[PDB]
């Protein structure tokens, strides 16, 4: 009865996918075998005594696809920026959705800043200091996450469920 | 709707119809014309003291069968009607007949291991259903059946070579190569009429989702050049060329 239009944003291999499937399935492609496309998804969730319901857009995230994505992110409520924490040009990518919707989106939208696969260790190049930093400076917050090991995946639609205008 | 009880339901869609023709045609107008029609028959077919013992379902069939009647009589005039639309699909198609020769799937970043070995026939197909209905429901439901077919061979894809469920990074880029290669008559029109003259309650949800990837699937399309589909410019024209002579 809070109906949010909810858009992912970022490139290839950043874990869009992954995400949104814990989030709603909870499942892991490692753990639970694969059942269904990750592209669209309807979820409802409770917040505050209230009902928010999630209407969740993929998008693609290759560079040649750019231009199409605010055919996407058009009246979007919310936009979850995801990154992952090992692949610093992914980083790069995510600031550069950031500032477009900024451009170019609503100003009353909600957006996280996702750092995905936090749980990798020896590859991890992107600090949480940057990432934590740039979403202080431009009016987004910014979570670590992981779909492997489900850390903060409720929580960050959960906080962005909370937000909303 | 033949019965004698909808006597004045059926003289009310037909003077819209005749009505109609009382403006010089204009897509902007007609189309809210239209969908205020729909509005207004759809709040007649349920608030009605005879039709009040129907069920939601019964009720949205009713709303699709006028759908589909009024559309009917309406579609030469309101249907790649002007010379705009008719200039836009016969650039798309003039693209698609040549691209469709050449391109490839990593043109697409289709990554060797979503490949289907059909290509996706079978959704090439049903998007190619298109130009055979005329209700923008049944015009819509070719594009849906498509996106469908597309994702349950994505899905299969992934089971075979242990990958991760296919989300809009591998289900964009393969309706682009399908939508090349169906090269669906008109496609221009037929997507701005579907946009315009379906049910617009309807076009929601899911069904919205992947109407947005058939549009922005056009607009990637209708706007492919050497870099779009990474080639050399030199390879990319010269690939033009013999398009144009087969
Ligand atoms: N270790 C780890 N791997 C992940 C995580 N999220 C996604 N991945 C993996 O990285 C790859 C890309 O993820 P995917 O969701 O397909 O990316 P996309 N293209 O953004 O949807 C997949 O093999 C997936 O299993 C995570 O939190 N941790």
């Amino acid at each position: 009865s809070i109906n949010a239009k909810l858009v992912l944003l970022g490139d290839v291999g950043a874990g869009k996918s992954s995400l949104v499937l814990r989030f709603v399935k909870d499942q892991f492609v490692e753990f639970q075998e694969s059942t269904i496309g990750a592209a669209f998804f309807s979820q409802t969730l409770a917040v505050n005594d209230a009902t928010v319901k999630f209407e969740i857009w993929d998008t693609a995230g290759q560079e040649r696809y750019h231009s199409l994505a605010p055919m996407y992110y058009r009246g979007a409520a919310a936009a979850i920026i995801v990154f992952d924490v090992t692949n610093q040009a992914s980083f790069e990518r995510a600031k550069k959705w950031v500032q477009e919707l900024q451009a170019q989106g609503n100003p009353n939208m909600v957006m996280a800043l996702a750092g995905n696969k936090s749980d990798l260790l020896d590859a991890r190049k992107v600090t949480a200091e940057d990432a934590q930093t740039y979403a202080q400076e431009n009016g987004l917050f910014f979570m670590e996450t992981s779909a492997k090991t489900a850390t903060n995946v409720k929580e960050i639609f959960y906080e962005i469920a909370r937000r909303l205008p | 709707m033949r019965k004698p009880s909808a006597g004045d339901f059926v003289k009310s869609i037909k003077s819209f119809i005749v009505s109609f023709s009382n403006n010089a045609p204009d897509p902007e107008k007609d189309c809210a014309m239209v969908q205020e029609f729909f509005s207004k028959m759809e709040a007649a077919f349920r608030a009605h003291p005879l039709w009040s013992g129907c069920s939601e379902e019964e009720l949205d069939s009713a709303g699709d069968g006028l759908e589909k009647y009024v559309m009917t009589k309406l579609f030469t005039r309101v249907f790649a009607s002007n010379t705009e639309e008719v200039i836009a699909d016969e650039k798309l198609f003039q693209k698609m007949s040549l691209v469709q020769q050449f391109i490839s799937p990593e043109n697409l970043d289709i990554q060797p291991t979503f490949q289907n070995e059909s290509s996706w026939l079978l959704a090439q197909k049903e998007l190619q259903k298109i130009n055979m209905y005329k209700a923008p429901r049944d015009k819509l439901v070719c594009i849906l059946n498509c996106c469908k077919v597309i994702n349950n061979l994505l899905l299969n894809a992934s089971i075979a070579s242990n990958e991760n469920a296919p989300g809009a990074d591998e289900f964009l880029p393969v309706l682009i190569y399908v939508t090349i290669k169906a090269n669906p008559p008109q496609l221009h029109s037929n997507l701005l009429y579907i946009q315009r003259y379906r049910r617009e309650s309807k076009l929601v949800g899911e069904a919205a989702y992947f109407f947005t990837n058939i549009l922005s699937a056009e607009s990637f399309i209708s706007n492919i050049d050497a870099k779009s589909i990474s080639l050399d410019e030199a390879e990319f024209e010269k690939n033009m060329e013999s398009a144009r002579a087969r």
